[PDB]
């Protein structure tokens, strides 16, 4: 039953009684369900030490994975270029699916398309599918570039990208100028930031292998900035902003923050910025390349380095204090130019802010998980905060980025009860957060169950989730925020804080019973 | 407009494709005529999708795994390939339910075999094996496991079924293999019926033997609801007013036990029949058992249902539809006083998967809202067929529409209102129309009955007539 | 009880069962409370009906008030001046509770004197204590200037001001050419926005009256923007931002921006930034003034119109959209500059946003209290985005703005629910939270207490509280935050919605019970 | 450093001073000798502030209303004038305590007249008498009014003690007029001695005709402690489990009955001598009541406060605290050897409001930890008499310290740890010095007993050995 006066949703719609009653009928008589007694033994045995160790004990079984596939992140570095169209060459149920995860977490049109391979291209290839899609896509879409990825299903059928692309410019189904970069991005090889860096390297090789004879190291005065898979809109502008602010020449590839926020203004935008194609060719003449996530990119590393000839710095995550303080130092000596006054005072302001909230930041346990240079940028600043990482998760990390977290933690004492866990999923973290409790969580919406799950326990239990990293679901317009810089380091500081104050708020809300210490200045 | 401006309008927006693709997309494009009762004379539908395109369409591994097995609660699903497929299908679809996520309902988690390049060359039967091994040891509350095979395991030569057999053998489980890899069919259709097919092979002649359920002559199963934001219960309690006893609920807060005493009601309430047709016709083969299609959408066709229904059985169920119906008359009558002068006469177009596009239209003609343009993703032609009569004169009709085409096709018509999925909700709220989801109900719902109604109406007004549709240009433009 | 690896404070130290105990056995032995059925009594009867109408009959007592007295205000317009140091002529306490409020909002250093005048003042006057704190206050902090405001003391004493400093002049306490603006502000008059404007326009008329013979209105090619009482540092970025993206020549007078974020870096600068004499001299050459908060500048409006022969326009405060619209298109018609294509861009991703996130704002009930500019500016921007400010209460209000609210209200058919109240304090708004239940308050940390009320009555009475507004206590870094342009209205949005999903998030986390609605998509 | 450096460094701080303002600030500032018992030969203080120079003292409004009174929860405190007095001081000291807070507690609330232009013009007495029906109407359970006079009320000639009178005796109520107008006087150190007054002359005298209360050998009262953070019920938990009975706290946690039955215990137990002297000495004289001044900051001087407290009753009491002391010495020798060896060696710069700049002296050497600099804002010449002893030899000693004169000390003699309060705290933060709120615990404690001793260990630790300290220069410079 409605009232036309207070229309009711879902909840708290079925809570009234008849829906009850009728769900409890349900329930008694046709779903055969377990006892309530045996499930609340079977969830407290889950909370326990003994599940832990079986759970960890796991070899085959995946539960609540930390990670995507590879051709999401060339989707969204394809993205990152001037008018061009994302392809991937394979299945269309993984664009529709690349697309709904981009459109949930930016909540804004992603386009990219599919080639629509079939089972009749189960054995004969795809060959059709390419010359078809790249003609159709040209005819309809009018990009400037399509760059080429591939879904699990072409890599294991063996689809050659190249010779695909090469049969479709000879003959006619598009013009033999047209730039079409590509990129193999195995879904059952590394992850979507794999992906990501798998694009990026096509394309920058696309455009500048052929082409080195000419090509002079420094001479457009200009440093390149690669930025990896990214979904904070605010770090690409921080970026943008930092080096603008030290006057300093760059060249952002892989730019995507322009078609990721495009104005609702009666007009629909399939396109908008991008690295332009003439940035990329012209990319080997910068004084040298910055890579913002290094530990996935590390085959674009490879080609900078052997064809750009690239001296490119040893640098971490400009993430938190002394990473971002790193970043800046070595910008001015690539660059030569100084560190304005005003990064000086957006640092000071930064350490002003720690200094007022150490206080209730000191201490406090977290479990985190993401990506890995997101979390290792991550633990260097709760570590600098005064803050301890006691769980720290990396579903697509490897030994050695375990290794340099490992190191990153032994040089701090807020990293002495830290343990890193790669190749575990959500499902080992909540393990975790159940035998070593921490005091928050800091991660993507994914980590909201587990949140539930913890408060099924006791309030007492219950660990609450910061929603920092990739995807955010169930916030709005998280995606426009910062986490790179003083500026991100700024709001990170913010949010940490102010999730502490919030829930000792919540905490001390009992009245005469905890609302003693339901303070008004905090 | 005119019917003859429909097909210009249609010429005009097909120019721009190349020869092969337009020839193709023509017979996908059509002019809506009532009196027309084949619609293979008039659109074309389950075909092939052009390449490189941006069709709508998902995979069979959408249409199985996402639609008819995940909202099964008390089995675990696992999602058989690499990581991917279903970490971008978790909790993405709000199939609801009741029940505790770790220990005895796993519809919001996601399991996965999680390929690697090793298992990609080796294959992954032995992973598969003991990924089930931990499973039972993990999740020891799980009553059933199924297997819903990605893309590569179709194509290295995975033997799931055999390994699904020994297993089940062994622990006393059902273990259901789905051979419902992405490339198969042209979309979610597909898969649907790939679904359907291991519900027959597998759960749905468990108790063919057993007689210790005690049946009522008023004994009726909900197919093909999937209690998007609770659907399917605002269905069940109207016909539970009814005198009807529902058994089961496929699959929609379903369990298996509910699939497995699905042979034993006597009337099966097909909501959805694009994705369980082929269950429906099954049971009635086998058990005899009668299935009728019906819809809740609106206060019409809520009505119409519940008289149809209550005519399959005897006085007494008929006595309490109309108590039923007398009692919901004044909730959606004062919700059509309310929201009917806020919408009337305005206008909508809508593109979605294979059952809503004709469902939700007398909804929105109970409120004075008319649709111009409708269309599907994955719709077959009995689809088409049910479609027409459904919609005005001079309609537009879509199949498999392109996103160049739908923009195309929506400035042209300028409608009112769009609905369709998150793939064009962000790209026509770019444009200035209001947009609905028509998938998740823009997280809101239920849609179905009386509440559904309340619930529909009032999403309706909130979006078609809120101001920021008003301040799209600025001032000084 | 203490263990030393899980050191408790306060909370949960007093939730000891020994600790319990010696609190029961005090409050059973020597207390004399009342019955805790009585106890319960009467609170279930303040959240009635019958008590608010009780309430709402009150004269002569306010409770809970929801503003300050005028001096707070002059100290910081004094603030926003270069090198100037704030000076009260009065009591030493006034200063003490004043530096200690702006500490606490702005966890920031906060300069301000007192001449500390004492019962011996109390009939004499405080005429040596002005030539002595001068004298004093040049000599110890060497400010360029000195702003001199009263407390309610010296007010109801009849100390002359101006008097004063001539005579602290005159007898060389202080040289004669050094700035010594001043300016009335008794606490028992109007709030301390009234304050604010009473020291800006003492100073303006200090820099300006006696020389006009020599000024040309127009003659900079510049705007003069006068900010009023503003405690987020991101308005005057986001005001300077705007302005220069437009190309617009602007002078920030009372500019405290700089003063109030200091970097910490080692050294304390009691001053920094500010507008400098030389601006204030200057405007009476500028092209136009405008008024950012009008409603607590009518003394300003008054000087500037009637003095600098500005005609100040008729602009509301740039908050929400259609307002920052109109203050654009006004500038943009008062300089000649027209809106650059980055201010229009920014306009349509905050429409964009509002958009994404209708569905979740639309038919919200929302409780707010503030300052006169800022509440209406939020319900303004509440009904853009299609919310019901059912409850909307300035404790400093009057009655034209009411009107002004009630004209803003009627323009919009979300304001058909909504009563705005004037000259009522936080216990009314307690009352009116209780008998009609909006979804949520807006507000500074005085609102925590109401949420805590409605938390005791029962969760599902429970008004979450959003800390919007001037004072924020128990959050960090909030004064930070930027309200104005489409900047503010961005933040606003966002904080708005995330509350709502927020606490959508907490009603559903309930497992087998409300976890049906906990979607990981909203 | 050296005593002759600490003068030096005293003169060259005076010398920026004008004549008059340099000869009055010599006499409020000295260089320490342990062997000195009178403080007036060495240091001056409770005078008046040098106009302009931005002293921390408050007023006699924040000495009555903000400390003794507001504390006490069952009674409503009027800060009676101009709304900012009132509002400034709301909930800002965490003086906790037990109770509901609209219903029968009322400490964080703010309750005022209100004064407009009228009220001050021609007077408030009648709109007083009208907010006292107003308070009874709307809070019934209020045990008691006090009216805490702001500035306007003792220079418009208002009467609030003849309003009081007739008020309380229409209604049965006992409302306290306090004088506490923050003209008067210097700084807070009025305000305590015009709410202790106020206290003996309207409420301490209520039960002296009465004898329903039963009396204990073992019956003492808690005189001076405000329960900043729990720090009473620290105490309270200390002397109860050494067999006493603590029948009255003053005025944390405090009600109107406790006050009213102090004068019914054996032993006074004054924690702050400053605010709460005049009352412990009239209640000594009145009813011969002997008070005691104890130490509970550290484990040394709480262990020293309860055995000189346990020296003045029987053997039983003796033997109770050597019981307590036994069972807490595991834990505070824990707190000890965890937290010394961090914190050894590392100076202090102290200046809070009366008692605690030489109270918490020995909490800091328990830790290794030395003060070499302690002022006081409000402090009398006995507080300086008992600081001179608690203090080291040529450690600096100031009173009514200036900001460019705490700025300059600091910067010369250079503390590795600063304890101020809220004024100070980022202005020695941006100097890169460690600073801790010494009046509202940083919003942390308490930091009496042993308990309090843990968190204040654990406090200097979390604050001093903070990374934070060790980034205020940036790389490049
Ligand atoms: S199952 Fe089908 S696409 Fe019948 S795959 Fe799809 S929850 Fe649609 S039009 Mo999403 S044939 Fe259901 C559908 Fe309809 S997921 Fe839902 S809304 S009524
Ligand atoms: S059509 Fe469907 S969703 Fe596509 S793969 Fe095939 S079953 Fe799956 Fe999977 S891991 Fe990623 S998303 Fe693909 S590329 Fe493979
Ligand atoms: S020394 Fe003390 S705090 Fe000062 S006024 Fe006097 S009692 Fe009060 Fe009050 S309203 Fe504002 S803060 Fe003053 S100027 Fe008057
Ligand atoms: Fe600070």
């Amino acid at each position: 039953s409605q009232q036309v006066d207070k229309i009711k949703a879902s909840y708290p719609l079925f809570l009234d009684q008849d829906y009850k009653d009728m769900l409890a009928k349900k329930r008694d008589g046709f779903e055969e369900k377990y006892p309530q007694d045996k499930i609340d033994e079977v969830f407290q045995w889950t909370t326990t030490k003994e599940y832990q160790e079986l759970n960890f004990q796991r070899e085959a079984l995946t539960v609540n994975p930390a990670k995507a596939c590879q051709p999401l992140g060339a989707v969204l570095c394809a993205l990152g270029f001037e008018k061009t169209m994302p392809y991937v060459h394979g299945s269309q149920g993984c664009v529709a699916y690349f697309r709904s995860y981009f459109n949930r977490h930016f909540r804004e049109p992603v386009s990219c398309v599919s080639d629509s391979m079939t089972e009749d291209a189960a054995v004969f290839g795809g060959q059709q599918n390419m010359k078809d899609g790249l003609q159709n896509c040209k005819a309809t879409y009018k990009p400037d570039m399509i760059a080429v990825s591939t879904t699990c299903m072409a890599e294991v059928i063996g689809d050659d990208l190249n010779a695909f692309i090469n049969n479709s410019k000879k003959e006619g189904f598009i013009p033999d100028e047209f730039p079409v970069p590509f990129a193999h991005t195995p879904s059952f090889v590394g992850s979507h930031v794999t992906g990501w860096d798998n694009m990026f390297e096509g394309i920058a090789r696309y455009f500048t292998l052929k082409s080195m004879d000419d090509k002079v190291v420094g001479s457009n005065k200009k440093i390149n900035i690669v930025p990896g898979f990214e979904t904070y809109l605010g770090n690409f502008r921080v970026i943008k902003r930092m080096l603008s602010e030290m006057g300093v020449g760059y060249s952002l590839l892989s730019d995507p923050e322009e078609v990721l926020d495009t104005p609702a203004d009666g007009q629909f935008r399939m396109y908008a910025g991008g690295t332009t194609q003439e940035e990329m060719k012209d990319a080997p003449n910068a004084l040298n390349t910055v890579l913002l996530q290094p530990w996935h990119l590390e085959k674009t590393k490879k080609f900078v380095e052997g064809t750009w000839k690239h001296e490119v710095p040893k640098l971490n995550i400009p993430m938190g204090l002394d990473w971002t303080d790193e970043f800046l130092m070595k910008v001015s000596e690539i660059s030569g130019q100084p560190i304005p006054a005003s990064l000086t005072k957006e640092r000071g302001r930064l350490v002003d802010m720690m200094t007022d909230s150490h206080t209730w930041l000191h201490g406090k346990r977290f479990a985190l998980w993401g990506d890995p240079d997101f979390v290792m940028g991550l633990v260097k600043f709760l570590l600098e905060l005064g803050c301890e990482p006691v769980h720290i998760l990396c579903h697509n990390g490897n030994k050695r980025w375990k290794k340099a977290v490992d190191a990153i933690l032994a040089a701090s004492p807020y990293g002495k009860n830290a343990t890193v866990y790669i190749g575990k999923d959500l499902w080992h973290l909540r393990s975790l957060v159940f035998t070593d409790k921490p005091d928050f969580m800091i991660g993507n919406s994914y980590g909201k169950f587990i949140q539930r799950d913890t408060l099924h326990k006791g309030k007492e239990f219950e660990v609450p989730l910061i929603r920092i990293g990739f995807p955010i679901f169930d916030r709005h317009h998280l995606h426009r925020s910062t986490t790179l810089g003083y500026e991100g380091a700024m709001q990170i500081l913010t949010t940490l804080v102010n999730s502490i104050l919030e829930r000792l708020d919540e905490e001390t809300r009992g009245m005469q019973a905890t609302d003693y210490n339901h303070d008004l200045v905090r | 407009m005119s019917r003859e401006e429909v097909e210009s309008l249609i010429q005009e927006v097909l120019e721009v494709y190349p020869e092969k693709a337009r020839k193709d997309r023509n017979k996908h494009l059509a002019v809506n005529d009532p009196a027309v009762t084949q619609s293979k004379k008039c659109i074309i539908s389950n075909k092939k999708s052009q390449p490189g395109l941006m069709t709508i369409r998902g995979c069979a591994y959408a249409g199985s795994k996402g639609v008819v097995w995940g909202p099964i609660k008390d089995m675990i699903h696992i999602s058989h390939g690499p990581v991917g497929c279903g970490q971008y299908s978790r909790a993405g679809r709000r199939n609801y339910y009741i029940g505790t996520t770790g220990v005895n309902a796993f519809v919001t988690m996601n399991f996965t075999s999680d390929f690697q390049e090793k298992d990609i060359v080796f294959g992954g039967d032995k992973k598969l094996a003991k990924l089930i091994d931990e499973v039972e040891t993990l999740f020891p509350l799980n009553k059933g496991i199924s297997v819903q095979s990605e893309c590569p395991i179709g194509l290295i030569g995975d033997d799931i079924e055999s390994v699904s057999k020994v297993k089940g053998a062994e622990l006393s489980k059902t273990i259901v293999p789905v051979r419902c890899e992405g490339f198969r069919g042209v979309s979610q259709s597909l898969g649907h019926h790939i679904a359907n097919d291991a519900v027959r092979d597998w759960v749905l002649g468990k108790r063919d033997e057993d007689t210790t359920f005690a049946s009522t002559p008023y004994d009726v199963a909900i197919i093909g609801d999937y209690n998007i934001g609770g659907d399917a219960w605002s269905s069940r309690i109207l016909l539970e007013e009814m005198g009807l006893r529902c058994v089961a609920q496929w699959s929609g807060d379903g369990s298996i036990s509910e699939i497995e005493l699905t042979p034993k009601v006597k009337l099966n309430l097909v909501h959805c029949y694009r994705s369980m047709n082929y269950i429906s016709r099954h049971m009635e083969e086998k058990y005899g058992i009668p299935w009728m299609e019906y819809n809740f959408f609106g206060p019409t066709k809520t009505i119409e249902s519940l008289r149809a229904i209550a005519a399959k059985f005897d006085e007494s169920i008929q006595k309490k539809c109309e108590e039923v119906i007398a009692k919901y008359k004044p909730e959606w009558e004062a919700v059509v006083a309310k929201y009917r002068p806020r919408l009337e006469g305005k206008r909508v177009m809508l593109y979605i998967g294979g059952l809503r596009p004709r469902h939700v239209i007398g909804a929105y003609e109970d409120l004075g809202m008319e649709v111009v343009g409708t269309g599907y993703e994955f719709a077959h032609n009995d689809d088409y067929d049910r479609t027409m009569k459904e919609m005005g004169d001079s309609t537009l009709l879509y199949d498999d529409v392109t996103g160049y085409e739908f923009e195309e096709f929506v400035k042209r018509i300028k409608p009112d209102l769009i609905g369709s999925g998150i793939k064009e909700k962000f790209i026509f709220q770019k444009m200035g129309i209001p947009f609905r989801e028509m998938h998740s109900w823009d997280y809101s719902g239920p849609y179905h009955g009386f509440d559904g109604f309340a619930i529909f109406a009032r999403d309706m007004d909130m979006t078609l007539n809120n101001p920021c549709w008003k301040k799209l240009q600025a001032p000084w433009e």
